[PDB]
RNA sequence: UUGGCGGAAAGGCCUUGGGUGCUUGCUGGCGAAUUGCAAUGUCAUUUUGCGUGGGGAUAAAUCAUUUGUAUACGACUUAGA
RNA sequence: GCGUUGGAUUGUUCACCCACUAAUAGGGAACGUGAGCUGGGUUUAGACCGUCGUGAGACAGGUUAGUUUUACCCUACUGAU
RNA sequence: CUAUCUAGCGAAACCACAGCCAAGGGAACGGGCUUGGCAGAAUCAGCGGGGAAAGAAGACCCUGUUGAGCUUGACUCUAGU
RNA sequence: AGAACUGGUACGGACAAGGGGAAUCUGACUGUCUAAUUAAAACAUAGCAUUGCGAUGGUCAGAAAGUGAUGUUGACGCAAU
RNA sequence: GUGAACAGCCUCUAGUUGAUAGAAUAAUGUAGAUAAGGGAAGUCGGCAAAAUAGAUCCGUAACUUCGGGAUAAGGAUUGGC
RNA sequence: GCCCUGAAAAUGGAUGGCGCUCAAGCGUGUUACCUAUACUCUACCGUCAGGGUUGAUAUGAUGCCCUGACGAGUAGGCAGGCGUGGAGGUCAGUGACGAAGCCUAGACCGUAAGGUCGGGUCGAACGGCCUCUAGUGCAGAUCUUGGUGGUAGUAGCAAAUAUUCAAAUGAGAACUUUGAAGACUGAAGUGGGGAAAGGUUCCACGUCAACAGCAGUUGGACGUGGGUUAGUCGAUCCUAAGA
RNA sequence: AGAACUGGCGAUGCGGGAUGAACCGAACGUAGAGUUAAGGUGCCGGAAUACACGCUCAUCAGACACCACAAAAGGUGUUAG
RNA sequence: GUCGAAUUUGGGUAUAGGGGCGAAAGACUAAUCGAACCAUCUAGUAGCUGGUUCCUGCCGAAGUUUCCCUCAGGAUAGCAG
RNA sequence: AUAUUGGCGAGAGACCGAUAGCGAACAAGUACAGUGAUGGAAAGAUGAAAAGAACUUUGAAAAGAGAGUGAAAAAGUACGUGAAAUUGUUGAAAGGGAAGGGCAUUUGAUCAGA
């Protein structure tokens, strides 16, 4: 008989199956579509998710009731120092679908990126691309046999970049290496840009700039194995329950005499790839730039980084992305941060943000104090020191 | 004497056998699996190394739910274990076999366990209580354990 | 051997030049038998191994240790001459 | 395609009313769903009442109290090698 | 504290044969049959849809020319008086 | 028992240790029982009432007895409700 | 010793240090806890839990078989020196 | 007439499926073709029936032979046979130069029940035929007794706060002993004695195959011994309900 | 649910109706060859994508009895009267 | 819940199976109670459930009639050898 | 003259042959269960003879490997034979949600007859 009282099911059939994604870095599905027109640019970037914080900043919207008012808005501080281009790929299309003909990499690739192509680094004799980096040997003939090909076929042309991981605060070593999409037109000309790059490194401001709606594409924090009832968002069954209460009471019919895939089931929570869109870029700050946590209004000769520095990832030495907003990952994780699918003109989008403060108290703690002068100011002398 | 079937060369081979043995037949026929065919001294390091928990049994046939280990893939397997006790009655007839070798004068660098086979010997039983005033058996399975091993020759 | 074209899975198509063999286009000389009155009467190509020569190149992965962006165990993600 | 509720009384399905709501549609899935629960009701044994029965006892009448067992297998499902 | 992984130890229930579905027909709700969908070793933790899962020759109901406890001017008797 | 002083107004500092009120149904109360699903309103109870009996007796045992219980009793008692 | 106390908590004498262990810290459990705002809207039902609690002082209703109800209810205080 | 509307149900699904549109649909007509354990013909088996042949070298007239027809089968009936334990007879049967039994994707006979042979194993008996006889043939009975699996190295070995370091012993020590430390019972004890009950568990020495659901060098285990001393403590005596 | 007659299933395989106790065909010793029954001959699938005259286009077409359904009423759809 | 009296309890003793004992639940009477346990009668009876052991050959049913305290059984006739 | 599942002494069998035959072929009315009345098993076989494995070697040891005894250790007191279930090893083969079966042939292996 029917269910009695209806209630929406609990979770997105969309997202399934909540199993552990197959990389740490995400897959960048889709990228914008091309316009032939424009000059040629790399669609997304790579960034190591850094730590969140709040900014205050004057709201401009006509009609709102906080319009030129001041609003308090957790942001997401993501690390870009530029990635190195070593490498670019031809994809030609086919009735099965789009297909690399061909990759061609540069002639020196740092270990940071070698480091990629190892899972024992400090006892192998590291002797990836020796024999490839010979193609460069007198002319390059066969490097610009490799591009001719890449530019007589591939329709799509993608640059093959690392991350400098050595920037960051991260132990990791081992840099991540994606190929981004070359927008902008000229099959020929995404070939040469790629070429020309090729050991060169590409800043987040040759790819992002403020107000910028931009996608973050990340593997979520994993949780491990999870009941229902938080997995889910199943309704927890009554203390009376005898065998437990997180769990779903009928987990299927009688007919079909099988469970069903649509059923709330114990399992991975976490560590799942997500594509949020629609992240607007509140600042695109730079890392030589100090005085990075200073605005306009603000003036304090401050970074981006909280007293004490971001909790579990460190200081801000780079470049950097501040979005508006939360997105998926957590700290330290490799995130692609890809230019949005489509023109939005919504008036949320289009809106042209000015930050008037940014905190940079501890993360750690209650932190009070935006500087360790303005500590010093408040607290006055200490025994130690100050 | 007689024991199972052997197909090498009497003369180049020793034996040794242990019967009515009171460790798991299950474990010790996983065991002795692991080391037959192997050179003697090859096969006494492994042993040595899964007592020392740096490799392990692969358990092909007795394995059902038992759990899984990084330590199983040398082997081609999620399934593998550090039975000590099987590994120790193991090593026991590995010495026999190898001093029974060394009395008859073979070669001790070309020994290599040419056939060890582990059967059922008699339970030992004991009782267990169970709710409701009941008893069930509470049984050991014991192994008989024998191998050769002989010299490599071409 | 000259050059060109072919990326949809191209792996093929075309073309230059000389060399060599055959030519049933035509006309001769020699041979075939006994597989016994037929017997698929063995003619193809698929992989592998070995040996003889020539040519070429001179790594990794896993376990163990380690990390916690991971994790029930496996797995993952890090580090280590 | 999408949603179709919060409550008072009643074990209740049903009913009824209060109220919100865009709306408070109807149904199925072994009258879905008890090794998922719960056990208020029903539905053993205790007990009380009324009617009936000479009586033991009866009542699809009322009332009160009344043990809700097992998955480690196979498949299915969820995740994991 | 378990569960989990490891060393040692090591049972039981249950078991025709077994184990993917849809529909059909069929003892009128199939794991097997028919027609389709499909279908790739070996597996780990969970799980409670299904195995019309296990537990017990249904305790309800009916039948038996099967009882027993109990009752009464049933039939037939009897201690006692 | 009282007073001053004292403190991050804490102080039965852990431990230990009644929730309370307005009513209805029901059984007076304390007590008792279905050991292993029912603790109750069920049973008991004091109180009330009825019944039999003066011993060659009432009530009740025993197969029977020169046999027993009440009874080491006697109606303010014993026995049966 | 604390304390009203053979309570709880700690200790002396005496006794024991025996319950298979090691490693991890998933889900679901068992046992123990906490929780913003609301405060029974949950549920058959406040089940479970919470709240109260010692002592001193004050104050204590209906009703009543005059004995109680009663720790009714409702207030205050408590250390150390 | 065909087609359409009328024409709404629950897992996704059924002209059987695919698919098919001057059909691979509907109505109708004509041919060819496909194939049942049916029909025709032939062989072989059996059954039934009708016959021939005791005239010889003729031992199988229950034999041999000729001819025709027929063959489904539960419950059930009958017939002819196969196999087992034992019995009378016989083969002057087989056998320690290997009986019986058992094993044998080796061989042969029979439609079959079964029979025969080879090879291995083994060690003391056994078989063919004519008859006699029965406690004579198993897949079942929630059969009986015994044995054995999968489950499965699985469930689990999680209550009683708790262990740790070192040395000694030993083949071997988380668990034994000593020392050190940390804890607990906290006198209504995890202390010291007894009653019932047990019966040697007490104690020493030796000692670990089994038992102590891990272990074990330890033990209430195993082996061997030692040990319980009364005029006064009990019984014994008294009587109680009662016997 | 109950009768009549016959034929069947039970007791029965075989070919066909996909599947099915009963329908159609046909009943059965072991084989060979031929021919057929019922039913079929696009492919699954053995066998004419045979021949012939028409009809039908369905945004739920139809597609062989038992049999796995559809009606009244309607349509310048189209066909023939 | 109760916790100083219808209190708890040891030991001795009495009551024994249609009997005991019961502050009464058909409770208890050695895990046994709406009649204990043990042995025998007893291989109790069963119109009811289950099973019923080699091969082949030939024939081959009935579920209908009448009667029955008969309706899950039998006798009788029929069908069969 | 008749009876005689008890006792004592005998002779027998178309009887049973260790799950049979008495419950008991054996330290069987035993071990063991129950308060008790009672209930009540399992359990025979080395070999002619212990000739029951001296001695060596590995091991802490049990044991193993040799040696030896014996007709045989394919008889080692866990003892005649030594089935099946179930199991180890070896060898052969096959294996997309069971397996097994029938007809037919291919392939591999194996084999009789002439
Ligand atoms: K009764
Ligand atoms: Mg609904
Ligand atoms: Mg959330
Ligand atoms: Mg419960
Ligand atoms: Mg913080
Ligand atoms: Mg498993
Ligand atoms: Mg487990
Ligand atoms: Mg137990
Ligand atoms: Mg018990
Ligand atoms: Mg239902
Ligand atoms: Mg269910
Ligand atoms: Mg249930
Ligand atoms: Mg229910
Ligand atoms: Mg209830
Ligand atoms: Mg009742
Ligand atoms: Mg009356
Ligand atoms: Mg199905
Ligand atoms: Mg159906
Ligand atoms: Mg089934
Ligand atoms: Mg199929
Ligand atoms: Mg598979
Ligand atoms: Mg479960
Ligand atoms: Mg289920
Ligand atoms: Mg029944
Ligand atoms: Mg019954
Ligand atoms: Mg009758
Ligand atoms: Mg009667
Ligand atoms: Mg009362
Ligand atoms: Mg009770
Ligand atoms: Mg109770
Ligand atoms: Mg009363
Ligand atoms: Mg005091
Ligand atoms: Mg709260
Ligand atoms: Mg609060
Ligand atoms: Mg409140
Ligand atoms: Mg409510
Ligand atoms: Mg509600
Ligand atoms: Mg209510
Ligand atoms: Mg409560
Ligand atoms: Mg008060
Ligand atoms: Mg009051
Ligand atoms: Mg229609
Ligand atoms: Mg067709
Ligand atoms: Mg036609
Ligand atoms: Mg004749
Ligand atoms: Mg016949
Ligand atoms: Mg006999
Ligand atoms: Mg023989
Ligand atoms: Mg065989
Ligand atoms: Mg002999
Ligand atoms: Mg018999
Ligand atoms: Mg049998
Ligand atoms: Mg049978
Ligand atoms: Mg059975
Ligand atoms: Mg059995
Ligand atoms: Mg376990
Ligand atoms: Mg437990
Ligand atoms: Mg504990
Ligand atoms: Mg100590
Ligand atoms: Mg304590
Ligand atoms: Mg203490
Ligand atoms: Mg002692
Ligand atoms: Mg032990
Ligand atoms: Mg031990
Ligand atoms: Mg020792
Ligand atoms: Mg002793
Ligand atoms: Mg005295
Ligand atoms: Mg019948
Ligand atoms: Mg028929
Ligand atoms: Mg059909
Ligand atoms: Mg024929
Ligand atoms: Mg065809
Ligand atoms: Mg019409
Ligand atoms: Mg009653
Ligand atoms: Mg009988
Ligand atoms: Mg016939
Ligand atoms: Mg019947
Ligand atoms: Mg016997
Ligand atoms: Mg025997
Ligand atoms: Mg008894
Ligand atoms: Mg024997
Ligand atoms: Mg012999
Ligand atoms: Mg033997
Ligand atoms: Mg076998």
């Amino acid at each position: 008989s029917h269910r009695k009282y209806e209630a929406p099911r609990h979770g997105h059939l969309g997202f399934l199956p909540r199993k552990r994604a197959a990389s740490i870095r995400a897959r960048v599905k889709a990228f914008p579509k091309d316009d032939r027109s424009k000059p040629v640019a790399l669609t997304s970037f790579l960034g190591y998710k850094a730590g969140m914080t709040t900014i205050v900043r004057d709201l401009d919207r006509p009609g709102s009731k906080f319009h030129k008012r001041e609003v308090v808005e957790a942001v997401t501080v993501v690390d870009t120092p530029p990635v190195v281009v070593v490498g670019v790929v031809g994809y030609v299309e086919t009735p099965r679908g789009l297909r690399s003909l061909t990759t061609v990499w540069a002639e020196h690739l740092s270990d940071e990126v070698k480091r990629r192509f190892y899972k024992n680094w400090y006892k192998s004799k590291k002797k990836a691309f020796t024999k490839y980096s010979a193609k460069y040997a007198q002319d390059g003939a066969g490097i610009e046999r490799e591009l001719a090909r890449i530019k007589k076929y591939a329709s799509v042309v993608r640059v093959l970049v690392h991350t400098q991981i050595r920037k960051t605060p991260l132990a990791q070593k081992k840099a991540h290496l994606a190929e981004i999409q070359l927008n902008g037109g000229s099959i020929s000309e995404k070939v040469d840009w790629a070429r020309e790059h090729f050991e060169k490194t590409v800043a987040v401001d040759s790819v992002f700039e403020q107000n910028e709606m931009i996608d973050a594409i990340a593997v979520t924090k994993g949780h491990g194995f999870e009941g229902v009832t938080h997995r889910w968002g199943t309704k927890k069954l009554p203390r009376k329950t005898h065998r437990g209460l997180r769990k779903v009471a009928c987990i299927g019919a009688w007919h079909p005499a099988h469970v069903m895939w649509s059923v709330a089931r114990a399992g991975q929570r976490g560590y799942h790839s997500r594509t949020s869109i629609n992240h607007k870029i509140y600042r695109v700050g730079k890392g030589d730039d100090e005085a990075n946590g200073a605005t306009s209004f603000d003036r304090t000769k401050k970074t981006i980084t909280p007293m004490g520095g971001f909790v579990h990832y460190g200081e801000i030495k780079n470049d950097f992305i501040m979005v508006k907003g939360c997105i998926p990952g957590n700290r330290k994780r490799i995130v692609t941060l890809r230019k949005s699918l489509y023109t939005n003109t919504s008036r949320k989008a289009l809106e042209e943000v000015s930050l008037k403060w940014i905190d940079t108290a501890s993360k750690f703690g209650k932190g009070r104090f935006q500087t360790p002068a303005e500590k010093h100011a408040f607290m006055g002398t200490l025994k130690k020191d100050l | 004497a007689r024991y199972g079937a052997t197909s090498t060369n009497p003369a180049k081979s020793a034996s040794a056998r242990g019967s009515y043995l009171r460790v798991s037949f299950k474990n010790t026929r996983e065991t002795a699996q692991a080391i037959n065919g192997w050179e003697l001294t090859k096969a006494q390091k492994y042993l040595e190394q899964v007592l020392d928990h740096q490799r392990a049994i692969p358990f092909r046939r007795f394995n059902s739910s038992i759990g899984r280990t990084a330590q199983g893939k040398e082997f081609g397997v999620t399934k593998a274990r550090w039975p000590a006790k099987s590994v120790k009655f193991v090593q026991g007839l590995l010495q026999n076999a190898a001093a029974n070798a060394e009395a008859k004068g073979l070669d001790a660098t070309k020994l290599y366990v040419s056939h060890i086979q582990v059967n059922q010997a008699p339970k030992q039983r004991r009782r267990t209580y169970r709710a409701h005033g009941r008893i069930n058996k509470y049984e050991s399975s014991p192994s008989h354990i024998e191998l050769v091993v002989t010299e490599k020759e071409e």
